[PDB]
């Protein structure tokens, strides 16, 4: 599945680097509290490299 | 932010969630299972209070 | 369905006058925010006039 492709650095060189070099593995996160009734997070997204 | 490309017109505070003001999170691997690599031995979480 | 009963211009002249001449229309009111932990109108209750 790792695929950048190919014909990408030709017309943006940093984009294709920064796909290539730098992956990004998005998450969503949560809290959970059994007697709060504050807020807190439910499904938040994130990026962990 | 979904790349790694920081140059202080990005926005890495989340706007409407103070949340983590607070609370870190914990993406950290659970407890060992094992604090001997060779025998098995049973430990427990205990109440405390 | 617009109807105002004419024998309550006889007991009440001011409520009748009132519902005639200024109704109301009743609505339902909410917001939504994606990442937000703050709590926001859901379901308040208004009159438009």
């Amino acid at each position: 599945l790792a695929k950048v492709d190919a014909t990408l650095s030709k017309v943006d060189m940093n984009a294709a680097y920064i796909f290539a070099l730098r992956p990004t593995f998005p998450y969503s996160y949560g809290y959970k509290q059994r007697f709060s009734n504050r807020r807190l997070t439910t499904s938040a997204l994130c990026y962990a490299r | 932010v979904s790349e790694p490309i920081f140059n202080k017109t990005i926005n890495l505070t989340p706007p409407y969630d103070d949340t983590s003001q607070t609370v870190i999170q914990n993406l950290s691997m659970p407890q060992m299972l094992s604090f001997d690599p060779y025998y098995e031995s049973t430990f427990y979480v205990v109440s405390a209070d």
